[PDB]
């Protein structure tokens, strides 16, 4: 395989660190992804009554 | 045997609103660059806060 975690980068350029230079030194392993994991929190909640 | 002549008049005044727009801002503004590269074609994402 030349992508052997799944993600858009292969062995070399994850190995080399011939990537994108905000992706954590985690995922210059060839073994683990990179992935990000995006989630969304509300902090309140305004409601306008139009009467 | 009666006839009656009568003469009205008045007049109104009303005032009415919309409790969920009730009113529009507008914000003037003013774009800053302090670093060492020019940027062409900004468009800034701002938040208007209000307590």
């Amino acid at each position: 395989e030349s992508n052997t975690a799944g993600d858009p980068y292969t062995d070399y350029q994850k190995a080399s660190g011939s990537i994108d230079k905000a992706i954590k030194l985690e995922a210059r392993d060839p073994l683990v992804a990179a992935y990000p994991v995006v989630g969304v929190g509300m902090e309140n909640l305004i409601i306008s009554t139009n009467e | 045997t009666a006839v009656q002549d009568s003469n009205g008049e008045s007049w109104n005044t009303g005032l009415s609103i919309n409790k969920g727009e009730s009113a529009y801002i507008n914000a003037n503004v003013r774009y800053y660059n302090t670093g060492t590269a020019p940027m062409y074609k900004v468009t800034p994402t701002t938040n208007l806060v209000l307590d």
